RNA sequence: GUAAAGCGCACGCAGGCGGUUUGUUAAGUCAGAUGUGAAAUCCCCGGGCUCAACCUGGGAACUGCAUCUGAUACUGGCAAGCUUGAGUCUCGUAGAGGGGGGUAGAAUUCCAGGUGUAGCGGUGAAAUGCGUAGAGAUCUGGAGGAAUACCGGUGGCGAAGGCGGCCCCCUGGACGAAGACUGACGCUCAGGUGCGAAAGCGUGGGGAGCAAACAGGAUUAGAUACCCUGGUAGUCCACGCCGUAAACGAUGUCGACUUGGAGGUUGUGCCCUUGAGGCGUGGCUUCCGGAGCUAACGCGUUAAGUCGACCGCCUGGGGAGUAC
C-alpha cells in the first residue's frame, strides 16, 4: 500500500544506535556510521515495506485468524492495541517448543487452561482445605501465563506477524515448516535472510515500533472488513 | 503433504532398521530405529529418519519425516538428463545421461530402490563411503539441479530459462 | 597434483593381494612331510587341533591343518596340500588334500565328498 | 602470476553468481568476446559490454532465472598445459546437449552443435553443468 | 639504500641521456652500486647470514634483467657488462 | 590442518607454463585429400552339418601407421609496443630482522672488617647437605659472571622455525606518499648454493647461579621412575663441525576473485579532529558470521571458498627413520 512511504520516515528519524555494533548481513539497508552510532538507510527500504503491504491485503480475504510473535517490553503496549479482540492472538512470554508443530499437545493444554478456569469462576475447587485449592491454583497459573495471549485460537494461522527475530527465531522456523507466510518488521542487529517480506527498522524509540507495525495492522484488517461486506452484498440482493 | 509431488498411495520403501542402547542408567533402551524413502515413480527427494519405543510408531514416524518439506522433481519417470556431482557427507557418486535399453545392475535392495526413482539408467557404483544410510543418496544431492526435456528446442532450452529472468 | 607433476613421478597403489606361498601361481603344491605338531590355538581358546609341517619342494616351509578325526598321515610322506587359510592357529595357511598321496578320507564324514576327500562316505 | 586469464574469468562468474551480483567485469581478450558472443546467444550471459579506448575490458551480466544461480559451475577443459582437442567425429556431449561445450575451429568460436554443423573439430574451451 | 650524489652520477653516466632511474641498464647500474656498498659491510660481518638473503634478492633480479636486455639489443648489453666489471 | 601425507626456509638454473595488441610464421592443432590395414574361430550381415558346438564368403574393431595441401579460433616461435603483471630513483613511517663495539645497578654468591648467637636448608612429612674454625641474617665497602623482569599489548618484526637490557657503528627486509621511468623484463621450481629453536661440539677466554651423570638422602610389595640435598660437563662469549626437531597456519609458493561489520593499531587526506572515535585510502592484526567446503572440530575476504599455474608429499597396521 501507498501507506508504507509515508510512514517510514515519519517513524524512522531516531535513526537507533546500538552502538557501531549492528549486524553485517542487514548491512545494505545500514548507512554508514556518524561517530559509533548506527545510522538506517530510510530509502532503499521503501520497496520492501511497499511491498509487504500489498500481500498484506490479498491474506485479508484469504484470513479469520492473526498471530503476533516476537513482541518485548518495550513493543507489547502496540502488540496489545493492533489485537483489539479474540480474533487475532499474540505470545509475549517468550514462544514454547512445538507451538505450531505440536499444536496437537499446545491446544490440549489449552482445552485444560480453558475448562479449569471456567471451573474456578463458578466456584468448584474452592472448597475444603488450601492444599487442594492451591495445587489447582498454581498449574492454572504456568497454563494462563504461557497460554494467555493465544488461549483463544481456534485454528492453524494463516500468517505470522514478526516485530523481532532478535530472540524468536524458532517460531518463524515451525511457521515455514508448516508453510506460512511471515510479515516481518526486524531491527539492526536482526537479519533480513529467512522471512517472506521484511520491513528494515531499529528496536529503541517506543515512537517507531508503534508506527511501523500500525501500517501493518491497517491494511489486512480494514482489508478483512471490505471482503466481508462484499459477502453479505451477494445474498441480500436477491430477496429485496 | 505440504509442498509434497503428486504421490497417491504410500511408498513404504523400509531400507533399513536398527536398535541402539546405551545401557548405563536404568537397563537397555528397547526403542527401535527406522530409515525410509517415500517417492512417487517420476522422482522425489523424499528421506525420512525417524524411530519410537517399538517397530510400527517408529516406522509411521520415519515416513512422515519422508514426505513433509519435500520438493517436486521433474524427471520424466525412467529418461533424465542433467545429473549432479552426488556428494553427501563422504558417500559419492557420479551419474551421466544414458539410454534405459541397457539395463540395471546393483546390488542388495538397490536395484529397487532405483526403479521407484526413475534414476536407475543413469546409475553409476557407489564411491566413498559404501555405510546403508548414505549410499542410497543417488535421488537426492545427484538431482539438486535437473532437467529432462522433450521438447524439438533442447538447443534453446538454457535461452529460454535467461529470458524468463529478464 | 598436477599432470605435469603425474609425468615427472607416477602413481604407486597398495600392496598386492597374497596369503599362499606356494610358488608358481598354483592353489596346490606338493612336498614331505618334516614334522607333526600337537597344537594350541590363538585367539582365546582350548583345543587340541592337528597341524604337519611339510618341506615344500621349493625348499621353503608352511604349516597345513590336518581337517577331521582319524589320523593317517605319517611324518615323514609325500602329500599334496592346497592354500586356505586358518584363523584359529597363528601362521596357518594351507589345509591337506585328504583323498591325495597318503592321505585316507576322515572316519563319519559325509558331510562333503570330493571336500575331506572320501570315496563312497559312510555314517 | 597471471597464467590462465579464461578460467579466472569463469571463476569471477561463478563467485558472481553465487553471491547474487547483477554484473561481473574483468580484462577482455578477442578470445574472450569471442566467447561471450557464444554464452549471449545461448542465453549463458544476457547480454555484455566492450569498453575501454585504452585496452578493452569486458562487463557482462550474469545467468539467472528467478534471481539465484541455475548453471552451477562452468569450468575449462581445454587449458594452458593441457591442451584437449576433439575431432569432428568426437564432439563432446554435456548434459545431453541441453548444455554446452564452446568450442573453438580454426573457422572461430562457436558451439558444439555449429562445430558439428560445420564438420570441423579443435580445442574444446569450457563445459556447463 | 646508496648516497645520494652517487645515484645522481650513475644516473648521469647510466642509460639513456634522459637521466632516468627505469630502464635496463640504468637498474643493472643502481642495482649494482646498491650490492657493492652491501658488500662493503661485508669486508667484516662475516657471521651476518640474515642480511646475505637480501644481497642474493638483488644479485638474482640482476641476472634476470641482463638476461631480458641480452633478448633485446646486444650492443647496450656487452657495453654495460663490461662496463661495470661483471663476471671473469 | 588433524585419519598415511606441504618440502625447514629463502633465492633460482634445467623442465613446464605464459596478461594483452599489431606484425608474421606455422611446431602442435583441426578440416580437406590420398594410401595402408588378408582370414574367420570374436563382432555384424549372409551360408551349411539333425541344431549347437564347429567351419566359413561379404562387411568390420582389421584393434596399427602416413604425409601433402588449406585454415588461423587456440598454444609454441620471433620483433616492436601496450599496461593490466612485474621492476626502480630520492623521500617519509613502524618494528625485539641480522653482524661487531660500548655500558649501569640489584638479590643469590664471595671476601674483608664491624655487630651478633644457634640453627640454617628442605618438605607431602622427612632425612642427607652446610654450621660454633661462629653459620644463617645484617651494616659498610670491594669482588665477580649470566641476566635485564615491568614498559611487554588481541602490538610489531624476520625467510619458516626464528627475534626482547640500553646505546652507537655497519646494513637488510617491510609499510605508506608525491614527482618520474622502463614496459611481460612474468610464474613455479627437480638438481642446486646460502642460512640452526635447543642442546651435542674442538680450542682459547670465562663461571654468580641453575643442572644430566656421580654420591648420598627419601618414597615403597620394591624404587633406575616419584620427591629432596650436594655437584660436574653445560648454560656465557669468540671462531669452528654434519643444520636436528612438535623447523606452526601441525595449513606449499606467490597471484586473481567472493554480502560484510566491528575490535587492535599505524602511514596519510578530511572532522567542534572531541568517545584508543567518524569518513577517504593503503598497512599489518583479531573477533563475529553469509555464500561455499568439511567426518568432525573448524575455515570464511589474511579460507579450510571459487580458482590460477607449477612443485613437493601420501597410499593398511606392527616390525623401520632401521636395513641397503
Amino acid at each position: 500500500a501507498t501507506v508504507s512511504m509515508r510512514d517510514m520516515l515519519k517513524a524512522g528519524v531516531h535513526f537507533g544506535h546500538q552502538t557501531r555494533y549492528w549486524n553485517p548481513k542487514m548491512k545494505p539497508f545500514i548507512f554508514g556510521a556518524r561517530n559509533k552510532v548506527h545510522i538506517i538507510n530510510l530509502e532503499k527500504t521503501v520497496p520492501m515495506f511497499n511491498e509487504a503491504l500489498a500481500e498484506l491485503n490479498k491474506i485479508a480475504s484469504r484470513k479469520g485468524k492473526i498471530l503476533f510473535v516476537g513482541t518485548k517490553r518495550a513493543a507489547s503496549e502496540a502488540v496489545k492495541d493492533a489485537a483489539l479482540s479474540c480474533d487475532q492472538f499474540f505470545v509475549n512470554h517468550r514462544w514454547l517448543g512445538g507451538m505450531l508443530t505440536n499444536w496437537k499437545t499446545v491446544r490440549q493444554s489449552i482445552k485444560r487452561l480453558k475448562d479449569l478456569e471456567t471451573q474456578s469462576q463458578d466456584g468448584t475447587f474452592d472448597k475444603l482445605t488450601k492444599k487442594e485449592a492451591l495445587m489447582r491454583t498454581r498449574e492454572l497459573e504456568k497454563l494462563e501465563n504461557s497460554l494467555g495471549g493465544i488461549k483463544d485460537m481456534g485454528g492453524l494461522p494463516d500468517a505470522l506477524f514478526v516485530i523481532d527475530a532478535d530472540h524468536e527465531h524458532i517460531a518463524i522456523k515451525e511457521a515455514n515448516n508448516l508453510g506460512i507466510p511471515v510479515f516481518a518488521i526486524v531491527d539492526t542487529n536482526s537479519d533480513p535472510d529467512g522471512v517472506d517480506f521484511v520491513i528494515p527498522g531499529n528496536d529503541d524509540a517506543i515512537r517507531a515500533v508503534t508506527l511501523y507495525l500500525g501500517a501493518v495492522a491497517a491494511t489486512v484488517r480494514e482489508g478483512r472488513s471490505q471482503d466481508l461486506a462484499s459477502q453479505a452484498e451477494e445474498s441480500f440482493v436477491e430477496a429485496e | 503433504a505440504h509442498i509434497e509431488k503428486q504421490a497417491g498411495e504410500l511408498q513404504e520403501k523400509l531400507i533399513a532398521v536398527n536398535r541402539v542402547s546405551k545401557t548405563v542408567k536404568g537397563g537397555r533402551i528397547f526403542s527401535f530405529t527406522a530409515l525410509t524413502v517415500v517417492g512417487d515413480g517420476n522422482g522425489r527427494v523424499g528421506f525420512g529418519y525417524g524411530k519410537a519405543r517399538e517397530v510400527p510408531a517408529a516406522i509411521q514416524k520415519a515416513m512422515e519425516k519422508a514426505r513433509r518439506n519435500m520438493i517436486n522433481v521433474a524427471l520424466n519417470n525412467g529418461t533424465l538428463q542433467h545429473p549432479v556431482k552426488g556428494v553427501h557427507t563422504g558417500s559419492r557418486v557420479f551419474m551421466q545421461p544414458a539410454s534405459e535399453g541397457t539395463g540395471i545392475i546393483a546390488g542388495g535392495a538397490m536395484r529397487a530402490v532405483l526403479e521407484v526413482a526413475g534414476v536407475h539408467n543413469v546409475l553409476a557404483k557407489a564411491y566413498g563411503s559404501t555405510n546403508p544410510i548414505n549410499v542410497v543418496r543417488a535421488t537426492i544431492d545427484g538431482l539438486e539441479n535437473m532437467n529432462s526435456p522433450e521438447m524439438v528446442a533442447a538447443k534453446r532450452g538454457k535461452s529460454v530459462e535467461e529470458i524468463l529472468g529478464k | 597434483a598436477t599432470v605435469n607433476q603425474l609425468v615427472r613421478k607416477p602413481r604407486a597403489r597398495k600392496v598386492a593381494k597374497s596369503n599362499v606361498p606356494a610358488l608358481e601361481a598354483c592353489p596346490q603344491k606338493r612336498g614331505v612331510c618334516t614334522r607333526v605338531y600337537t597344537t594350541t590355538p590363538k585367539k582365546p581358546n582350548s583345543a587340541l587341533r592337528k597341524v604337519c609341517r611339510v618341506r615344500l619342494t621349493n625348499g621353503f616351509e608352511v604349516t597345513s591343518y590336518i581337517g577331521g578325526e582319524g589320523h593317517n598321515l605319517q611324518e615323514h610322506s609325500v602329500i599334496l596340500i592346497r592354500g586356505g587359510r586358518v584363523k584359529d592357529l597363528p601362521g596357518v595357511r594351507y589345509h591337506t588334500v585328504r583323498g591325495a598321496l597318503d592321505c585316507s578320507g576322515v572316519k563319519d564324514r559325509k558331510q562333503a565328498r570330493s571336500k575331506y576327500g572320501v570315496k563312497r562316505p559312510k555314517a | 602470476s597471471m597464467q590462465d586469464p579464461i578460467a579466472d574469468m569463469l571463476t569471477r562468474i561463478r563467485n558472481g553468481q553465487a553471491a547474487n551480483k547483477a554484473a561481473v567485469t574483468m580484462p577482455s581478450s578477442k578470445l574472450k568476446v569471442a566467447i561471450a558472443n557464444v554464452l549471449k546467444e545461448e542465453g549463458f550471459i544476457e547480454d555484455f559490454k566492450v569498453e575501454g579506448d585504452t585496452k578493452p575490458e569486458l562487463e557482462l551480466t550474469l545467468k539467472y532465472f528467478q534471481g539465484k544461480a541455475v548453471v552451477e559451475s562452468i569450468q575449462r577443459v581445454s587449458r594452458p598445459g593441457l591442451r584437449i582437442y576433439k575431432r569432428k567425429d568426437e564432439l563432446p556431449k554435456v548434459m545431453a546437449g541441453l548444455g554446452i561445450a564452446v568450442v573453438s575451429t580454426s573457422k572461430g568460436v562457436m558451439t558444439d552443435r555449429a562445430a558439428r554443423q560445420a564438420g570441423l573439430g579443435g580445442e574444446i574451451i569450457c563445459y556447463v553443468a | 639504500s646508496l648516497s645520494t650524489e652517487a645515484t645522481a652520477k650513475i644516473v648521469s653516466e647510466f642509460g639513456r641521456d634522459a637521466n632516468d632511474t627505469g630502464s635496463t641498464e640504468v637498474q643493472v647500474a643502481l642495482l649494482t652500486a646498491q650490492i657493492n656498498h652491501l658488500q662493503g659491510h661485508f669486508a667484516e660481518h662475516k657471521k651476518d647470514h640474515h642480511s646475505r638473503r637480501g644481497l642474493l634478492r638483488m644479485v638474482s633480479q640482476r641476472r634476470k634483467l641482463l638476461d631480458y636486455l641480452k633478448r633485446k639489443d646486444v650492443a647496450r648489453y656487452t657495453r654495460l657488462i663490461e662496463r661495470l666489471g661483471l663476471r671473469r
